[PDB]
């Protein structure tokens, strides 16, 4: 991903603001209630059965966390998406079989939700940068499909 | 296929816009114009550069067609038979844009309507637009 | 979403098909597994082997599934309800495997009436598909 | 894209019996008719407005003829294909801005058609194996969206 070093730090500094303990578990729960055959790979999650179930779901909660953790460290390196998310790219590809579509889906959601919270700061300019951010980290993903 | 639920939450969520429609209509288009530039192509000839007042009216537009939508939900291809034609028969609009669109139109909601905008509420919003793309999408004359 | 010609062309398509309704399922389920090994892992505890009396058996619900939407292909929501809420709401069914079903569906029609398969009644069957398509993976109760 | 020496064997015996001269036009014209947007990319081609008038498009017929020649080349370059499609690659992405997902749309109207031409020999086997072939060359087409 080519980012300008203003579209670096447009991101950067929204991405500081970002609750490392919620918003990963917003967009992953979001993920379940919006695309809810995405729900079939979250079997051994619990309780999915209703919108708030699902925002209310540890488990969801907790795994949303790892991925946030996982564009977080995209956003360390975003010379090197593929490298950083070949592990991940087998896990989901190869063993778990995601519909890559899926990858673009959590990606948008995530965007949704940032501009859910922070408002007017999510200027059309910042989203264009995230919309590079989380292309690049849906393409890394599908890295074994490619 | 829309629920009952999912009519009932979007036309609730939507009946919000109000006056706003031209100013989040138009946000929607410059989201989209600026994120996803491939769908510039589709305007040639228009101003599309930041607070433009073509693509501020062009926003209304838009906004008023998803009006006329929620007031017709249940029967949506009669009611936006002319937009089909202009989108699927006239422009040949590649499909995907509409869901590039459909995601800016979500996310100029979310920043705007931060209590309506509940993980259910999302949920319906976006199997409305979904639905509003098939139809601006499918020549069915 | 159907125009009035597309809904007689699939009518007149899939009459043509009559008694061998099952058959075509069975091979386009067939079609889609190997193809698309991925889709197996809907039907874990099938016998998948060429010739399979389970995969036969399956063929012919689901052709007598699509002569049913055929049937009511003005209200297929209505007609369809009980499949979309297995398909969407109990399998959760990724969309992706609707498309790869359809068109094996498709490749099986090709390769039975090469006759019939005009590039119209083709088209017409593809938008059959994915309208089909769209109520099996819609959660509308 | 890996076929074993039997999918291999398939594959060519089938493609040896394809009418060079007209099969890419009715893949071509398949496309612009089953997926009627796919026409704005072809809008000085002249006649596109009935299926009867794409299909004997001479335009349609002659540029297919290309089309079907470089799914030709990339049957001898299975394992080459980003490399041998390079160049296309950059002409229907960067240039021409194509969205990849007609690329697989156009892949499976050809799997269609010789379906079509050959039906009771384009066994499921078979089709699994040109399966390969054309998601190969879809994926390396959209090389320059990865
Ligand atoms: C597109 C961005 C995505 C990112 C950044 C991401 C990140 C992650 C991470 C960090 C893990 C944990 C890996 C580990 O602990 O070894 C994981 C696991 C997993 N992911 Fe994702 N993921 C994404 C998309 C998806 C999607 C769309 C789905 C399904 C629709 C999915 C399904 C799963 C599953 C089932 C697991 C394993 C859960 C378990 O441990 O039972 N992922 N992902
Ligand atoms: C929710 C989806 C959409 C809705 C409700 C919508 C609605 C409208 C409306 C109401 C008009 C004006 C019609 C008139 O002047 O009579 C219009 C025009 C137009 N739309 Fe859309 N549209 C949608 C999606 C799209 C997308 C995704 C694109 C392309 C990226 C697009 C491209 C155009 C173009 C090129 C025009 C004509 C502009 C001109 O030259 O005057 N539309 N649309
Ligand atoms: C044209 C599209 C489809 C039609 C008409 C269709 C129709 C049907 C029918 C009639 C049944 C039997 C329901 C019953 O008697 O209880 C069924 C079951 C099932 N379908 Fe589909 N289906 C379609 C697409 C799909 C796809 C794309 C998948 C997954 C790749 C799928 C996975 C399943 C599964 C797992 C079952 C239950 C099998 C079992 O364990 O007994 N279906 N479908
Ligand atoms: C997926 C397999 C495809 C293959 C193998 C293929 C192959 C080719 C070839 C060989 C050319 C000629 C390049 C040259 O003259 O230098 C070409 C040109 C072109 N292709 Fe494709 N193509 C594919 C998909 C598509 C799709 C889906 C579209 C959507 C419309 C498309 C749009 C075009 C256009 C507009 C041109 C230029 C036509 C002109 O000269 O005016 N291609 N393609």
């Amino acid at each position: 991903v080519h980012l300008t070093p203003e579209e670096k730090s447009a991101v950067t500094a929204l991405w500081g603001k970002v609750n490392v303990d919620e918003v990963g578990g917003e967009a992953l729960g979001r993920l379940l209630v919006v695309y809810p055959w995405t729900q079939r790979f979250f079997e051994s999650f619990g309780d999915l059965s209703t919108p708030d179930a699902v925002m209310g779901n540890p488990k969801v909660k907790a795994h949303g966390k790892k991925v946030l953790g996982a564009f977080s460290d995209g956003l360390a390196h975003l010379d090197n998406l593929k490298g950083t998310f070949a592990t991940l790219s087998e896990l989901h590809c190869d063993k778990l079989h995601v519909d890559p579509e899926n990858f673009r889906l959590l990606g948008n959601v995530l965007v949704c939700v940032l501009a859910h919270h922070f408002g007017k700061e999510f200027t059309p300019p910042v989203q264009a940068a995230y919309q590079k951010v989380v292309a690049g980290v849906a393409n890394a993903l599908a890295h074994k499909y490619h | 296929v829309l629920s009952p639920a999912d009519k009932t939450n979007v036309k609730a969520a939507w009946g919000k816009v109000g006056a706003h429609a031209g100013e989040y209509g138009a946000e929607a288009l410059e989201r989209m114009f600026l994120s996803f530039p491939t769908t510039k192509t589709y305007f040639p000839h228009f101003d599309l550069s930041h607070g433009s007042a073509q693509v501020k009216g062009h926003g209304k537009k838009v906004a008023d067609a998803l009006t006329n939508a929620v007031a017709h939900v249940d029967d949506m291809p009669n009611a936006l038979s002319a937009l089909s034609d202009l989108h699927a028969h006239k422009l040949r609009v590649d499909p995907v844009n509409f869901k590039l669109l459909s995601h800016c139109l979500l996310v100029t909601l979310a920043a705007h309507l931060p209590a309506e905008f509940t993980p259910a509420v999302h949920a319906s919003l976006d199997k409305f637009l979904a639905s509003v793309s098939t139809v601006l999408t499918s020549k069915y004359r």
